[PDB]
């Protein structure tokens, strides 16, 4: 049981890091929004064009990783 | 003992998520690529996709198997 | 509620409430100084995150303290 | 025969003239009510509205309050009504301060002086109406009960 | 003869060529995928026929043949239920001992240890216990044999083949023209008279000649193989006249109008059969005969080809008063040229009828031995509540699609639609106020009771022992229905339902039905119901009324029914479509129906269901804890969810372990939905960019470029998993609980 | 050029979606157009109105409300004769659209480009460069 | 149970009366079709006798219920 | 108000101006592209920030770029 839960915590620490690292590394730009830096850290989206850009900011990857932090400390 | 452990682990998850948040804020607001040419920081951004895709792999790896073993057991 | 339901629905509710307040007698004597708007997209993500997180903390703190106190073991 | 028409003979205004909104009965009631009554001072407007509101506030606090089963139920209900009056009069005061720029004219509620006169009247009326309710309920046994004194 | 049959012969060629070209039905999708969004866009718009073709004739033809395909699927499904009853069931064992044997029509294969699901349901049988109430239907039909269930399975199979043939024939060989479909008078005449009326008449005839003799013999105590076959009642009129002596006179009392001779088998008894705890089938036979007469009579209202009848256009255009402008003018044109307007009405009605079905079927159990089969009662109530709620939200979905697409202001000047859209702010603001008032004054009473009970102030609560919010109107209506036999329904012998008051009906020492008293807890949970229904109406109505335009987006109809937003500007217009109000109202429907089924489950276990002890005492399943504990949220958490989730959690290693697995699996799916609900597309597209890089690095990038799901599809996937997870959690919890304890 | 306040308005039975107190205290928008017919259109604020043959005048609370009617009148009834004005509570009438008599989608002489950036979007300065200095991020 | 009777000439009288009442009513009130020799078709007759049987049956069952028979 | 910028990668397709619901953008003469015209934003005070102009932009990176800024009654889309 300890083994299985430790692996669950490994998935949680790696997944929270994935979201946070993806937010930090793609903070300044991505293929979806190359000039993301020009908009700041916390902006809503870039609109419904280019397929849809909801939760595209680096703040929004903070936001999404906060659930994964709560899940892992849970 | 239960309250102290739970309290400090929740504080731990908040501080760790905030550290990655302010690394994202650092990249957006304070990171100058010209002043940081070919550094450890520039070269981390250069392979940002290798880092993020391997975090995606290890997250998926652990999640599929840990959940699968748990579901197998259930 | 803040994380699933998003702004356009709420701004359309609020515009009907703005209409109703301006059209209600004895109540249109009282006027807002700031125009009531729906919360922003980022603000509502933050408000839902705060509510989610606070609910998470308060639920678990109540459980981890009461189950251990009530059991003593 | 059509009973619903555009409001104020303006179609693009955001209202519809309807029987509920624009009957002569509705117009008479609104004009008769102190807030919209013509010829009424802002202080007098506040006194009439306050007397009404303070009078009916006492009853829910008295009958349904925490101290309802006690013999001090009316005193608790009056004090709770009075506390609510003081909180509301603070709300009226702060709204008046922020909403209205100071102007010399006081003949209207929608003026700094007029809303201050209205708040003054509302406090005097609300404390008086609450007091009137206290005096009446204390004197009359039927009011002390919920109407079950006959039973 | 302006009502005529007109068909184009051989319209569409039966070819496999379009099967081999996915996306053929739309100009956008037929050029092939370039991104994975195409794949999703294929399934999302397939049945959206009026998005592919301009002509109403081809749309109507596609709808008619798709309805035959659906009927083919329903008949195949029914044929399978009859075959599983014939072959993999303990139906014959259940017929002999209905009160001890548990219905089961599903047997699992032994593969991975899953054969533990073949539990001991009784009758020398192992299988999965089934709760659909088919055994009670078949006993009500008078089947009494597995051979006849094989013949019903073949009849369903033949009907399934005939419907799939008819869909092919009516799309590819003889497709009706638009002027055929635009015969609402003819269709209503035939669906009232022919479909519903001869449906009731034929079913009443079957009940009188098959269900009534077989069920009289079954309740007399005759074993199923000692009962004469159903045609021997048709021929031996002497044998039928033994059970019902009115058959000695035949059809002379019917035609001579001496109908009181038929009171042996056409009764108005009311109440329940004491032997089975179900409705008297003589009442059901009279019920269906009376409905048949009115349905056939109703289907003569409209004018078709002979001058008698109503024009529905004339009926609608004549109903206009001083408040409503031109009145119902233009509504006939809407409802014979817009399929979505018809689907909005018919889905709201079919959902309302399914909700009515759940209340009436629990209160007046219509099948023999269904009332004391508590897993079936809970299952069919919960099922028809969910089908009802889903269909009601689809009525609002297609009201939104009508408003966005088929609404034309030119043909709708100053009629009822124009006037509703022209005071939609007053409608939505008053609905908004009533929902705030009713959330405060229903759920805030629960918060008051939580607070007072937590504070030690039990004298300050809304409860039967404290401040009593009694439901005086509901109690008064219950009084009237208990006094109704012999007073306001003089020829009734018993009440319409024992829920209103009266006797306790017990079958096999288990309560079939008994009075459902209403107290403070019932007042509170009914105003919870009124609140959740009001808010679901507010979201769905706000979406219908603001589908075309708002003060926010003045040209919302140009963006369509289903668009994600119109950008982050104007403060943000996320979820501004009518689709997104269907999306938000399906959550509130879920909330509403979840509280309804929770109220039903707890109230029936606490105050209705249970065992009848000596002296007529009824020991209920949860021992009458609803009255003093359904007034607080902690009571619902503790005495309902925690107390009754014992069976799902402790189901492992038993036959109900599948329910424990589905309980956990649906908790998983529900949580998994929140990944799609709380997140946005832009995160997932940038994450997919990094994964695409890892594929590019290994030269394994796909040519159909992977995309994150659309904003709307992320919402739809989140809602679909949320509904599946929540409903599956409740499904597993309800079924393991009531199979164990009821 | 100036708004003729006497222009008759389309036949609308009224609605609750129209303008509120901010129209009479902050700004109101007006749209005029010439119609060849007595035809029904859809209001941006609600139901259906009838535009009169000849010249029509509307009072809306938003410029997008005015431009939404302008597109409905241009795509369904082919009216290209629409002029959009912003009317201040002071009584000042500000002509808005089309601003110089020619639609924005058509080039016109004497238009000076505003907002035009001489380089492409990837040559924008990084935020660290423009931090703690007034210099703009567009180069 | 309501008291109904075997068929007699009185039942026939009620049926005949109700049928004729509906023939005359159908001549007056059917909007789409010599008081009875103008525009009288089989559908009109069939519809009116259909209602005459409905009305007649309702009348017979009610008059049997109350005792008038 | 919002700030709306047009970059010199604009091909003068006129689509962003047509998309504009608030008459923010217009076409001015420019010799940079084959079409002889570039988009301009002399009315960003009416810009609601809908970003419909960005959707209509066929350049690989939108030449028209809306940067949401200070909110006003006009840029909030408030009819009240
Ligand atoms: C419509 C309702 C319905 C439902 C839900 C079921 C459900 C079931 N049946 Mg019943 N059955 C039905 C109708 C139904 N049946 C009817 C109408 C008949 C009469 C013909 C039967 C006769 C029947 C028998 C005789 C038996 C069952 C059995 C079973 C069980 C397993 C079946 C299985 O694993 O097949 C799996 C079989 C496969 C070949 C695997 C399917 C894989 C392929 C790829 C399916 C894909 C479909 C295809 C892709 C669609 C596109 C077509 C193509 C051109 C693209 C399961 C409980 C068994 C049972 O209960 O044992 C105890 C059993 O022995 N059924
Ligand atoms: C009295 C004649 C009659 C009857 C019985 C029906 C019956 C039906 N019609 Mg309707 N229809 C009629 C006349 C009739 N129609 C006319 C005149 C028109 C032209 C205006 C239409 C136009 C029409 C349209 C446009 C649509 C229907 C649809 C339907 C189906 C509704 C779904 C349902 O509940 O089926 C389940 C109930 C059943 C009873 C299934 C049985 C199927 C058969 C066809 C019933 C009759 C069998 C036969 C007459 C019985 C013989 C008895 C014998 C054993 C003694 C149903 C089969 C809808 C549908 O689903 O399309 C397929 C639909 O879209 N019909
Ligand atoms: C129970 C709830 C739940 C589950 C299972 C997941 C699962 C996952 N999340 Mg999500 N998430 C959730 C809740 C959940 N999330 C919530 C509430 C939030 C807050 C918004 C998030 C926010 C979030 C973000 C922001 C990110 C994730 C990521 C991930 C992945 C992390 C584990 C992984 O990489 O591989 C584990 C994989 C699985 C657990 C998938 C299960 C395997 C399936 C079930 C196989 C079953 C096949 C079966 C036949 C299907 C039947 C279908 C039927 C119709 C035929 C995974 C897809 C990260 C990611 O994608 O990293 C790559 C990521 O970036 N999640
Ligand atoms: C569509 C439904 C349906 C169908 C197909 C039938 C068919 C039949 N009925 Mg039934 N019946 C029905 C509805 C139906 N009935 C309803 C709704 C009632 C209630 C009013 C009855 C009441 C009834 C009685 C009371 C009797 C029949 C009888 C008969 C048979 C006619 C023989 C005859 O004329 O002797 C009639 C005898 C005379 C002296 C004349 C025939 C099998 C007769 C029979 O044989 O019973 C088995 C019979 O006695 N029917
Ligand atoms: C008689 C009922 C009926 C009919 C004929 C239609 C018909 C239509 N609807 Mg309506 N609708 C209905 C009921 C109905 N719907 C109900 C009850 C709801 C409420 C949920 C809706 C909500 C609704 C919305 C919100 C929308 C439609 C749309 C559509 C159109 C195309 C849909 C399509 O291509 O999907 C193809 C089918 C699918 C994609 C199936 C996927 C659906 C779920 C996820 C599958 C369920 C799986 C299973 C039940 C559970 C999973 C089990 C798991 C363990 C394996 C079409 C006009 C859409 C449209 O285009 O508008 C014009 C649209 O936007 N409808
Ligand atoms: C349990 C969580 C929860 C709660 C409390 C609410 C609360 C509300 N929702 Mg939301 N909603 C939720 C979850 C929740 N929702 C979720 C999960 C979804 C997913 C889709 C939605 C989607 C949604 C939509 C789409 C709509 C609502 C609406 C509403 C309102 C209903 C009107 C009402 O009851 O006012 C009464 C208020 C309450 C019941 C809140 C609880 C307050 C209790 C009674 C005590 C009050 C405490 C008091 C103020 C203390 C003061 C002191 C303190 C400040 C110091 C209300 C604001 C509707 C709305 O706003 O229009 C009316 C609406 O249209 N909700
Ligand atoms: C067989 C084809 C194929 C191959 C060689 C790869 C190769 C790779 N993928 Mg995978 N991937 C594929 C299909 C494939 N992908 C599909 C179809 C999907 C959609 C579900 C994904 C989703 C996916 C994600 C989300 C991730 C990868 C990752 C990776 C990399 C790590 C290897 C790994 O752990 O795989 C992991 C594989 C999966 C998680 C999904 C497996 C999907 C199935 C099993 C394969 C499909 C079979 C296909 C239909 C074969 C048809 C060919 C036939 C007609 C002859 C590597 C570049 C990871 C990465 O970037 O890390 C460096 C990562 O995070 N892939
Ligand atoms: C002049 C002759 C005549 C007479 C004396 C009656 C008298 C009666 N009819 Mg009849 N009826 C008549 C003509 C007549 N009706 C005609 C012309 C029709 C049209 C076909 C009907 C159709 C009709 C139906 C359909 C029913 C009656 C019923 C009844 C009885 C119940 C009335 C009551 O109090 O319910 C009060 C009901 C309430 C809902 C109160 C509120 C009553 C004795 C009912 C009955 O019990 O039959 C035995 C019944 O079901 N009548
Ligand atoms: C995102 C972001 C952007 C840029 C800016 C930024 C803020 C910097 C950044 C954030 C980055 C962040 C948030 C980074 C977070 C980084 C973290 C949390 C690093 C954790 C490091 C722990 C180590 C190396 C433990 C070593 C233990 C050892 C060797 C034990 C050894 C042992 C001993 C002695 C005893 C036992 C035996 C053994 C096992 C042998
Ligand atoms: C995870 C996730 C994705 C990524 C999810 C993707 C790309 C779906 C791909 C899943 C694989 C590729 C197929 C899924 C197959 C499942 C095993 C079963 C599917 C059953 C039906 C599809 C047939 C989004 O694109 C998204 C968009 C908007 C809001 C939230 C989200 C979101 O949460
Ligand atoms: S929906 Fe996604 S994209 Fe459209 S506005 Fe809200 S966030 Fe920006
Ligand atoms: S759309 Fe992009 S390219 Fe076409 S004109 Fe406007 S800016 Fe220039
Ligand atoms: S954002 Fe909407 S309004 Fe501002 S410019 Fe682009 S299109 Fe015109």
């Amino acid at each position: 049981g300890d083994f299985l839960i430790h692996h669950a915590i490994a998935l949680a620490l790696h997944t929270t890091t994935l979201i946070l690292v993806k937010g930090a590394l793609d903070a300044r730009g991505s293929k979806l929004m190359p000039d993301k830096k020009d908009f700041g850290y916390a902006f809503p989206c870039d609109g419904p064009g280019r397929g849809g850009t909801c939760d595209i900011s680096a703040w929004d990857a903070f936001y999404l990783s906060m659930f994964w932090m709560l899940n892992t400390i849970g | 003992q239960s309250a102290l452990y739970t309290h400090h682990q929740y504080i731990a998850g908040f501080l760790m998520v905030g550290a990655f948040a302010h690394g994202a804020i650092f990249f957006v607001r304070d990171y100058d690529p010209e002043q940081n040419k070919n550094n450890v920081l520039a070269r981390i951004l250069d392979h940002k996709e290798a880092i993020i895709s391997h975090l995606s792999w290890v997250s998926l790896f652990l999640g599929f198997h840990t959940l699968g073993i748990y579901v197998h057991n259930d | 509620m803040f994380l699933i339901s998003w702004r356009g629905y709420w701004q359309e509710l609020i515009e009907t409430l703005v209409w109703a307040h301006e059209r209600t007698p004895l109540a249109n004597l009282v006027r807002w100084k700031d125009k009531p708007v729906a919360l922003s997209i980022v603000q509502a993500r933050l408000v839902g995150l705060i509510h989610f997180t606070a609910g998470y903390i308060f639920t678990y703190a109540a459980f981890v303290i009461a189950s251990t106190t009530g059991k003593f073991g | 025969s059509q009973f619903i028409k555009p409001y104020n003979d303006d179609p693009f205004v955001g209202n519809l003239a309807t029987p509920v909104s624009t009957s002569s009965f509705t117009k008479s009631l609104l004009s008769n009510l102190p807030a919209y009554r013509a010829g009424l001072s802002p202080l007098l407007r506040g006194v009439e509205i306050g007397l009404t509101h303070g009078y009916f506030l006492v009853g829910p606090f008295y009958k349904l309050g925490p101290l309802r089963n006690s013999d001090v139920a009316l005193l608790s209900g009056f004090f709770s009504a009075l506390g609510l009056i003081v909180i509301l009069v603070a709300c009226l005061t702060i709204y008046g301060v922020v909403s209205f720029e100071e102007t010399e004219a006081k003949d209207q509620l929608q003026t700094a002086k007029g809303w201050r006169q209205f708040t003054s009247g509302w406090l005097v009326g609300s404390v008086g109406g609450a007091s009137f309710a206290y005096i009446l309920i204390s004197n009359i046994p039927f009011l002390q009960t919920a109407g079950m004194s006959m039973l | 003869k302006k009502v005529s049959i007109t068909v184009d012969r051989d319209p569409v060629a039966t070819s496999f060529e379009k099967w081999a070209q996915p996306g053929h039905f739309s100009r956008t999708l037929a050029k092939g995928p370039k991104t994975t969004t195409w794949i999703w866009n294929l399934h999302a718009d397939v049945h959206d026929f009026d998005s592919h073709t301009n002509s109403l004739e081809d749309i109507s033809r596609k709808i008619f043949s798709a309805h035959f395909g659906q009927l083919s699927i329903i008949f195949l499904w029914l044929s399978g239920m009859y075959f599983h009853g014939a072959r993999f069931s303990n139906y014959s064992a259940w017929l002999s001992n209905p009160t001890a044997v548990k219905p089961s029509a599903q047997v699992v294969w032994p593969i991975v240890g899953q054969e533990v699901l073949n539990g001991d349901v009784g009758g020398g049988f192992q299988g999965v216990q089934v709760t659909s109430g088919f055994f009670q239907i078949w006993r009500s039909s008078g089947i009494t044999s597995e051979v006849e269930l094989y013949w019903c399975a073949l009849a369903g199979l033949i009907m399934s083949g005939l419907m799939i043939f008819a869909g092919w024939f009516h799309y590819h060989k003889a497709a009706p023209k638009l002027e055929w479909f635009q015969n609402a008078e003819s269709m209503l005449n035939h669906h009232l008279s022919g479909l519903l009326g001869l449906g009731c008449l034929s079913w009443a005839g079957h009940q009188i000649h098959v269900s009534l003799p077989v069920n009289k013999l079954l309740d007399a105590g005759v074993a199923p193989q000692e009962i004469p076959l159903p045609h021997e009642f048709l021929v031996n009129r002497d044998l039928m006249a033994q059970l019902y002596p009115s058959f000695s006179k035949g059809l002379v009392p019917f035609f001579t109008l001496n109908w009181s001779e038929y009171s042996d088998f056409l009764t108005f008894k009311g109440g329940l059969n004491p032997v089975t705890g179900g409705l008297w089938l003589s009442d059901t036979a009279h019920h269906h005969l009376a409905l048949a007469v009115l349905f056939i009579v109703a289907g003569h209202m409209y004018r078709t080809n002979w001058g008698i009848g109503h024009s529905m256009k004339e009926i609608l255009e004549a109903h206009k008063g001083p408040f409503t402008g031109e009145g119902h003018k233009g509504l006939y044109e809407i409802l014979t040229t817009s399929w979505h307007a018809q689907l909005a009405i018919n889905l709201a009605m079919l959902g309302s009828v399914s909700i009515i079905v759940a209340h009436h079927m629990y209160a007046m159990p219509p099948y023999p031995y269904i009332a004391t089969d508590y897993p079936t009662q809970l299952s069919i109530f919960t099922h028809h509540m969910w089908i009802g709620g889903f269909c009601v939200c689809g009525g609002a979905a297609h009201a939104g699609i009508f408003m966005v697409r088929d609404y034309n202001p030119a043909q709708n000047y100053n009629n009822l639609l124009d006037r509703v859209i022209r005071h939609r702010d007053a409608i939505i603001s008053h609905l908004n106020w009533i929902c705030i008032f009713l959330g405060f004054h229903s759920f805030g009473l629960y918060i008051h009771n939580d607070t007072m009970r937590a504070l030690g102030r039990t004298q300050d609560m809304f409860s039967d022992t404290a401040i009593q919010l009694k439901p005086v109107f509901a109690q008064w209506v219950q009084s009237i229905h208990t006094l109704a036999p012999g007073n306001t329904t003089p020829n009734a012998l018993a009440t319409a339902s024992y829920a209103f008051g009266g006797d306790v009906v017990a079958v096999g020492n288990k309560v079939a039905m008994m009075p459902i008293s209403l107290g403070t807890a019932d007042f509170m949970v009914h105003h919870i119901h009124a609140f959740t229904i009001h808010v679901t109406v507010l979201i769905l109505l706000k979406g219908v009324l603001f589908s075309r335009n708002s003060r926010l987006i003045p040209d919302k109809a140009n963006l369509g029914f289903r668009f994600p937003c119109d950008g982050p500007g104007r403060g943000g217009t996320c979820q501004s479509s009518a689709w997104d109000s269907v999306f938000l109202g399906l959550f509130w429907m879920y909330n509403c129906i979840s509280v309804v089924i929770f109220h039903f489950s707890w109230k029936m276990q606490s105050d209705v269901w249970g065992t009848v002890q000596s002296d007529g005492t009824v020991t209920h399943i949860t021992g009458g804890n609803f009255a003093q504990s359904a007034i607080t949220i902690n009571g619902w958490l503790r005495d309902f969810l925690w107390a009754q989730a014992s069976q799902v959690i402790q189901s492992y290693g038993s036959a109900l372990s599948a329910y424990g697995l589905i309980f956990l699996g649906a908790h998983f799916i529900w949580a998994f939905s929140l990944m799609f609900l709380f997140s946005g597309r832009g995160y997932w597209q940038e994450l997919i960019e990094s994964i695409v890089w890892a594929h590019n690095k290994l030269n394994v990038a796909p040519a159909i470029q992977p995309r994150a799901l659309s904003i709307t599809q992320g919402r739809a996937v989140g809602l679909a998993h949320y509904l599946l997870g929540g409903i599956g959690t409740t499904w597993a919890f309800f079924l393991a609980r009531i199979i164990s304890v009821g | 050029e100036t708004l003729n306040l006497q222009i008759p308005s389309p036949t609308f039975e009224g609605s609750t979606g129209g303008w509120l107190r901010a129209a009479e205290v902050e700004e109101k928008y007006a749209i005029t157009w010439t119609s060849p017919k007595e035809q029904v259109f859809e209001m941006p604020t609600g139901g259906a109105a009838i535009m009169r043959q000849g010249e029509n005048l509307l009072y809306l609370a938003r410029k997008e409300q005015c431009l939404a009617l302008a597109t409905q009148v241009k795509n369904s009834f082919k009216i290209t004769d629409y002029k959009v004005y912003r009317i201040f509570p002071s009584g000042e009438v500000q002509y808005l659209h089309p601003k110089d008599g020619v639609f924005p989608e058509k080039v016109n002489a004497g238009r000076v480009g505003v907002g035009n950036v001489s380089h492409s979007i990837g040559k924008n300065l990084n935020p660290a460069q423009i931090k703690f200095t007034s210099k703009s991020f567009n180069g | 149970v309501p008291q109904t009777v075997a068929w007699s000439a009185k039942t026939g009288a009620v049926m005949v009366l109700s049928n004729i009442l509906c023939i005359v009513a159908g001549r007056y009130v059917i909007q789409v079709k010599s008081g009875s020799f103008a525009g009288f078709g089989l559908p009109e007759l069939l519809a009116s006798t259909s209602l005459g049987h409905i009305v007649g049956s309702g009348a017979i069952l009610g008059l049997s219920y109350v005792g008038v028979l | 108000s919002h700030s709306v910028k047009v970059y010199d990668t604009c091909i003068g397709c006129t689509q962003c101006v047509r998309a504009c619901p608030c008459d923010v953008l217009e076409m001015v003469s420019w010799d940079g592209c084959k079409a002889g015209q570039i988009a301009s934003a002399p009315r960003t005070e009416d810009c609601i920030g809908c970003k419909r102009c960005e959707t209509a932009c066929p350049t690989d990176f939108l030449s028209v770029r809306v940067y949401l800024g200070g909110e006003t009654t006009r840029s909030m889309g408030l009819a009240y």
